[PDB]
């Protein structure tokens, strides 16, 4: 399974129809969504991260949206990123 | 339909013992899919700027070392590369 | 206090 062979847990597969169907290019290499999955799976850690990081030091058990409010307006690169979501 | 199960897979490995909400994992799921629109108009420009059919792996890192800001695309190069090299390698 | 925050807003559950 490409997931797999690429030691990720997100799903290139999908990554791979979701660039197909997007009519972004002609064609996709097969790297494209390897490389892509691997991208959106790191940065779901870094944001989840923060957000846990925060929730704990709420004292909480899981991770709300207010955690997640938190997480990216105190880390100065995920506010330039997401910010305006 | 989304990525909510993968999002929990990655949550399960930053922080076991942490839970997230519904709403929450729906925010989570907004994130994934505008980072996902953002790569991949970015690298379909890049291919039409260099005249050339099919977005690759080149394409996706242009995107990403010009879209994210300092550490989060040098981590981001280094993951996406790595997930590249473990492909190929099989 | 926390059944009452999994009332406004369940947690996700992968199963
Ligand atoms: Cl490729």
């Amino acid at each position: 399974t490409r997931s797999s062979r690429a030691g990720l847990q997100f799903p290139v597969g999908r990554v791979h129809r979701l660039l197909r169907k997007g009519n972004y290019s002609e064609r996709v290499g097969a790297g494209a969504p390897v490389y892509l999955a691997a991208v959106l799976e790191y940065l779901t850690a870094e944001i989840l991260e923060l957000a846990g990081n925060a929730a704990r030091d709420n004292k909480k058990t899981r991770i709300i949206p207010r955690h997640l409010q938190l997480a990216i307006r105190n880390d100065e690169e995920l506010n330039k990123l997401l910010g305006r979501v | 339909e989304s990525y909510s199960i993968y999002v929990y897979k990655v949550l399960k490995q930053v922080h076991p013992d942490t839970g997230i909400s519904s709403k929450a994992m729906g925010i989570m799921n907004s994130f994934v899919n505008d980072i996902f629109e953002r790569i991949a108009g970015e690298a379909s420009r890049l291919a039409h700027y260099n005249k050339r059919s099919t977005i690759t792996s080149r394409e996706i890192q242009t995107a990403v070392r010009l879209l994210l800001p300092g550490e989060l695309a040098k981590h981001a190069v280094s993951e996406g590369t790595k997930a590249v090299t473990k492909y190929t390698s099989a | 206090g926390d059944s009452e925050s999994e009332i406004e807003d369940e947690t996700f559950n992968p199963s």
